[PDB]
RNA sequence: CGAUGUCGGCUCAUCACAUCCUGGGGCUGAAGUAGGUCCCAAGGGUAUGGCUGUUCGCCAUUUAAAGUGGUACGCGAGCUGGGUUUAGAACGUCGUGAGACAGUUCGGUCCCUAUCUGCCGUGGGCGCUGGAGAACUGAGGGGGGCUGCUCCUAGUACGAGAGGACCGGAGUGGACGCAUCACUGGUGUUCGGGUUGUCAUGCCAAUGGCACUGCCCGGUAGCUAAAUGCGGAAGAGAUAAGUGCUGAAAGCAUCUAAGCACGAAACUUGCCCCGAGAUGAGUUCUCCCUGACCCUUUAAGGGUCCUGAAGGAACGUUGAAGACGACGACGUUGAUAGGCCGGGUGUGUAAGCGCAGCGAUGCGUUGAGCUAACCGGUACUAAUGAACCGUGAGGCUUAACCU
RNA sequence: AAUUCCUUGUCGGGUAAGUUCCGACCUGCACGAAUGGCGUAAUGAUGGCCAGGCUGUCUCCACCCGAGACUCAGUGAAAU
RNA sequence: ACACAGGUGGUCAGGUAGAGAAUACCAAGGCGCUUGAGAGAACUCGGGUGAAGGAACUAGGCAAAAUGGUGCCGUAACUUC
RNA sequence: AGGACCGAACCGACUAAUGUUGAAAAAUUAGCGGAUGACUUGUGGCUGGGGGUGAAAGGCCAAUCAAACCGGGAGAUAGCU
């Protein structure tokens, strides 16, 4: 039974995941558009979406906030100066998933996420 | 939750100082007792000079538990350790004459009657 | 007597001044509009037939839109029946409200249960685990044996055996009415009713004595 | 555990009678591009619903 | 849960005092001894706090007669009638579980004073 | 150790 | 004998009745309470430990009772490997000896991915005679059925006393079962904090990685039991053993031959669940389709053009639903999911700055900061205009009506 | 008794209850003196029994984290 | 027999903590182990935590749990000292 | 000083689980014994089949041991299938 869960597991354990989807999410700002599975595109919302949320107010309290859920300046230099600006007349929903054909080799259902304005 | 081979502190003046339980009496396959219910014991130490030697086999009642008891409200009152009352075999009278601690309102009742008068204190 | 179609919307508490706690569940009961009356001689049996709720006009099918206008009454989420009794009457379009159990004191409530998909025998039948040390090879909560040799040699029907658990129909039956609230739709039992909150229950007034 | 008689032609053609592949059933039409692409799926061009989104 | 909300709201009570873990507490209850009516109360250190509403409770813990006791009270149940704030208590944690491995000197809470 | 019935 | 694995334990059971308890009766050397014995009855129920490899047995303490048997002395392609039975070694005994024991003693590898039947679940296909969406009926099938103690009647009936009821009624438990999460709790490696070693972000401060989640302390939702609601019935029909009424054959007698009435947890129902593949394929309500032409083999015939309805599927967003299918909600005429806003809950007074202190650290801003699965809202993102399947009034015979 | 069949010999200790354990008696089926007799401090992945602590071993299981099992794409066996 | 969780002699020996060539984290250097993507059922393997009880389990405390360092105090029968 | 103590390398192989068409024709994981000695290890050499060698188990002598392996007598013999 999983009733009433969230979050979805990808066949890793707890740690790589995190590990993961920070990654990930430096690769979503830097180059605003990425291709991924849809699964793990999904997932990305819930990690990409509440560091542009705390972005729209500038603090130095918040960039060390940034910085402990990014692990990099190149990240947090960009959410503050360019993607916060951007996005502070938005009330969510700062992503979008373009659904895409089949990966070669496994046939694994690829997906674009982009940031909602480019 | 008292069962089978669980050892009890003694809450009265008989002598006995830790008894263990070897039967939960009242009905077949019967798993637990709470406050207020009959078991039968066996007794494991004792003082030199007291009413009961150790190894007699006697019954007792349970006065309080760490599990608890709890109130018709939703309320719950819990012990920091498990304590009984020897009682006779066949009278099931108490056989000590002073108790110790506090006991429960789960004991008000004419088969207890005299336990709840020589309590010290009433929750 | 007839019931009525309600809503679990969920548990609560209610203290009495003696300072008792009674474990209530919520029952919203909005009114059941009567889509079609049976009788003997066209169906066979006496039954009405009633709806609850309200629906998106644009999910209406058109072979159900069709029944409801027949009746003049405004399209539910769902239709169910309720077999009447020797000297009740209906009529179609007539609205029955929470005030039917107003003097009620017990009710049988029936619903879907949660659904804990593929279960073991566990969990399912309260079957005993063997032992999880002094020897187990591979075999802790397996069934363990299913049958006996060659006589008969074969499992007998309705052996207890893993498998889907949950997501049925049970019915609880005499649970006591606490309070009923006609002014904002609401009826208050006693105990836990089945199902999840927001599925349909059916609170039919008790049949046992 | 292992068989006793050798299953035959007709039990083995049984078993794959829903082994079969299904088609999609029809291809969605852009509407700038006039192009075939799955129904909620980008065109091979990039465009999605009249709008090109992918500039690669 | 607008229906159920509405219906807690009207059994709760208006007047609960602000308390916190480490306050040293005063809880008097109603009890019948047969047909009479009593009020006995229960001082002891408030050790746990459940914040849920009309499901809000709390646990004391009292040393009486040499026996540790506790006690899980139901916040807004008619039969607690007055809680009482005795002393303040200063610390760093929600749940005081660890007072139950204490014992006489050790079991001393320091005093707030803000 | 009952290795074959004998 | 080109192999049908042995005793015991665990797990899961199923049947018989020669009935252990509960149920109904006759006789009693049956005053009452408690028994003895026999008849009917298989619905349900029918112990925990000490010793021993033990089944068995003895013992301790319960219980209403701790039934007797069959099922390859039920059950190793379900588990164990303790035992009287491989190879090592020793004792006692027998043998000159190799060795042997019917005696004891310490140690000693238990394989198999399920084709078929069977069973537990769950779907696809076609049928049910125009197509479709719902709601039912109920042939049939399954589940459930246990029982203690206290009080009243009543210290009454009975009995010299001691003692002590039948029938009827109320309350409260044990075991079991179903549901659930409001409460008490468990978990909660997706929330918050404390701290050890070390590496890094240039450095201080602040943070992150790793060491079982590094080790711990709490904890939301969900799941859950030890938690808390409910159940077993009452009633009816036909009966068993039994008890009778009227009554002859047999002027009487006689429960029986004609006739009539009682009679149990067994049977048929009543309670709950599945259920029209019930091919005997049922019923009711609603919705949809009202064009033209040609030919042969002239018949429930085949083809062309137009047409595509009700509805369905498919795709997407998904769910207290789920292995996959299936089932439910929604798709811009929109709260389906994510985000965002407000709250709640949890943790426990963040960072920065200021002050006190030689310093660790304390104090103020400050119940602060952060806060998952929760609640109430909000079209910001994603749920597309289509396309696909499904047709064009539905056979024959007979009857009754309208014509 | 690593030896005792009768035998769970009988008495005492331990336990609520002990066919095993410890201490004895001698009726040694069928001990016994270098195929050594009786003791013996230390030592033993040695055999038997008891207690303290500790615990999912168990009453009686519940939840969680991972690797399979399930679904999709690629390759692709075996006993019989 | 395999691009096989096995076997194979010698030499070198950095930092921080540590008694240490143990162990944790790192440097120089080398790797991510030649099928993947989802889902988040029973059951199996490997682990974490558990209310009350605490060997009642079992052939048997099998297995898990627990103990665990340095300094100082203190330490029984028996003894071949 | 010690066939002394605790404990890594090194040598072993007491318990459990997994594996049993294995990753492996004897291993993996978690614990375990010895660890200055009757220790352990590399390279070369010697002992040959009714023979060797054996701190002795009928152990080992190329995954074979109550008499190795290869070739021959040889198409041994088979009242048995
Ligand atoms: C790893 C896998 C191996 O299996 C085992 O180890 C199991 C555990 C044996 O039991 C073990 C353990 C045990 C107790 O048997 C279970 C013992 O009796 C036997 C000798 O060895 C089996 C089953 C034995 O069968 C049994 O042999 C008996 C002589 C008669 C019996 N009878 C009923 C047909 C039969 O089933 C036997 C001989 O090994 C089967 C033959 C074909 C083999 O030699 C095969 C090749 C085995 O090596 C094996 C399959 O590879
Ligand atoms: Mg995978
Ligand atoms: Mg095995
Ligand atoms: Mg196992
Ligand atoms: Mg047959
Ligand atoms: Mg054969
Ligand atoms: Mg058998
Ligand atoms: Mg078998
Ligand atoms: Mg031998
Ligand atoms: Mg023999
Ligand atoms: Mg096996
Ligand atoms: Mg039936
Ligand atoms: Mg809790
Ligand atoms: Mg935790
Ligand atoms: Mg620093
Ligand atoms: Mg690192
Ligand atoms: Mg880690
Ligand atoms: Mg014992
Ligand atoms: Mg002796
Ligand atoms: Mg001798
Ligand atoms: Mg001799
Ligand atoms: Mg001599
Ligand atoms: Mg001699
Ligand atoms: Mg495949
Ligand atoms: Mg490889
Ligand atoms: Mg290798
Ligand atoms: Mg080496
Ligand atoms: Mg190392
Ligand atoms: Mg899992
Ligand atoms: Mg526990
Ligand atoms: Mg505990
Ligand atoms: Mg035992
Ligand atoms: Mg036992
Ligand atoms: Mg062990
Ligand atoms: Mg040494
Ligand atoms: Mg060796
Ligand atoms: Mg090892
Ligand atoms: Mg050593
Ligand atoms: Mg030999
Ligand atoms: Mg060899
Ligand atoms: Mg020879
Ligand atoms: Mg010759
Ligand atoms: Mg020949």
């Amino acid at each position: 039974m999983r009733h009433r869960k969230s979050g979805r597991q990808l066949n890793r354990n707890s740690s790589h995941r995190q590990a993961m989807f920070r990654n990930m999410a430096g690769s979503l700002v830097r180059h605003e558009i990425i291709k991924t599975t849809l699964p793990k595109a999904k997932e990305l919302r819930r990690v990409v979406e509440p560091l542009i949320t705390l972005a729209k107010t500038d603090s130095v309290a918040n960039r060390r906030l940034a910085f402990a859920r990014t692990r990099d300046n190149e990240i947090v230099a960009k959410l503050f100066n360019e993607l916060g600006p951007r996005f502070a007349s938005r009330a969510g929903g700062y992503t979008r998933i373009l659904k895409c054909g089949f990966r070669a080799g496994d046939n694994a259902p690829m997906a674009y996420i982009e940031l909602v304005d480019r | 939750m008292i069962q089978e081979q669980t050892m009890l502190n003694v809450a009265d003046n008989s002598g006995a100082r830790r008894v263990m339980c070897i039967k939960v009496l009242g009905g077949s396959h019967r798993r637990y007792a709470g406050v207020g219910d009959i078991i039968k014991i066996t007794i494991k130490e004792a003082i030199p000079r007291g009413k009961v030697k150790k190894g007699d086999v006697l019954k007792a009642v349970v006065v309080r538990t760490k599990k608890g008891v709890r109130r018709p409200d939703g309320s719950v009152i819990r012990f920091d350790g498990n304590a009984c009352v020897l009682l006779n075999n066949n009278s099931e009278q108490p056989i000590g004459t002073r108790i110790f601690g506090p006991v429960t309102r789960e004991l008000r009742s004419e088969k207890f009657m005299k336990i709840i008068s020589l309590a010290p204190e009433v929750l | 007597m007839i019931g009525l179609v309600g809503k679990k919307v969920g548990m609560t508490r209610i203290f009495t001044e003696d300072g008792v706690s009674i474990p209530v569940t919520v029952i919203e009961v909005e009114a059941n509009r009567v889509t079609q009356v049976k009788d003997l001689a066209n169906d066979g049996y006496r039954a009405i037939q009633v709806t609850t709720g309200a629906k998106k006009a644009n999910r209406v099918t058109k072979p159900e839109a069709g029944h409801f206008a027949k009746a003049g009454v405004e399209a539910g989420r769902g239709l169910w029946e309720f077999r009447l009794a020797e000297g009740e009457e209906f009529t179609v379009g007539q609205s029955i409200s929470v005030e039917l159990f107003a003097d009620v004191k017990k009710v049988d409530v029936t619903g879907t249960s949660k659904g804990k998909g593929f279960a073991g025998t566990v969990k399912r039948w309260n079957f005993r685990t063997q032992d999880a040390t002094h020897g187990n090879s591979l075999s802790h909560r397996v069934p363990g044996s299913i049958g006996q040799n060659q006589t008969p040699g074969k499992v007998f029907k309705g052996k207890k055996m893993a498998g889907q658990m949950g997501n049925e129909r049970v019915t609880v039956q005499s649970l006591d009415v606490v309070r009923v609230d006609a002014e904002r739709n609401l009826l208050l039992v006693k105990g836990a009713v089945p199902g999840a909150t927001g599925s349909d229950l059916i609170v039919k007034p008790a049949v046992k004595a | 555990a292992v068989q006793q008689n050798k299953p035959t032609r007709s039990k083995r053609g049984m078993r794959r009678s829903h082994d079969a592949l299904t088609a999609v059933t029809s291809l969605s039409v852009d509407k700038t591009s006039g192009e075939k692409h799955l129904r909620h799926h980008i065109t091979a061009d990039g465009y999605y619903r009249g709008r090109k989104v992918i500039a690669k | 849960s607008n229906i159920i909300k509405q219906l807690e709201q009207e059994q709760m009570k208006q007047d609960v005092p602000s308390f916190r873990p480490g306050d040293t507490v005063e809880v008097k209850v109603w009890v019948v001894e047969g047909s009479k009516k009593r009020l006995q109360a229960f001082e002891g250190v408030v050790i746990a706090i459940r914040n849920r509403g009309l499901h809000s409770a709390f646990t004391v813990r009292k040393i009486s007669n040499g026996e540790g006791v506790e006690r899980v009270f139901q916040t807004h149940s008619p039969v607690v009638d007055s809680i009482s704030v005795k002393r303040r208590g200063a610390v760093r944690k929600a749940k005081l579980y660890y007072l139950r491995e204490r014992t006489g000197k050790a079991a001393r809470i320091k005093e707030r004073l803000n | 150790m009952y290795l074959i019935f004998m």
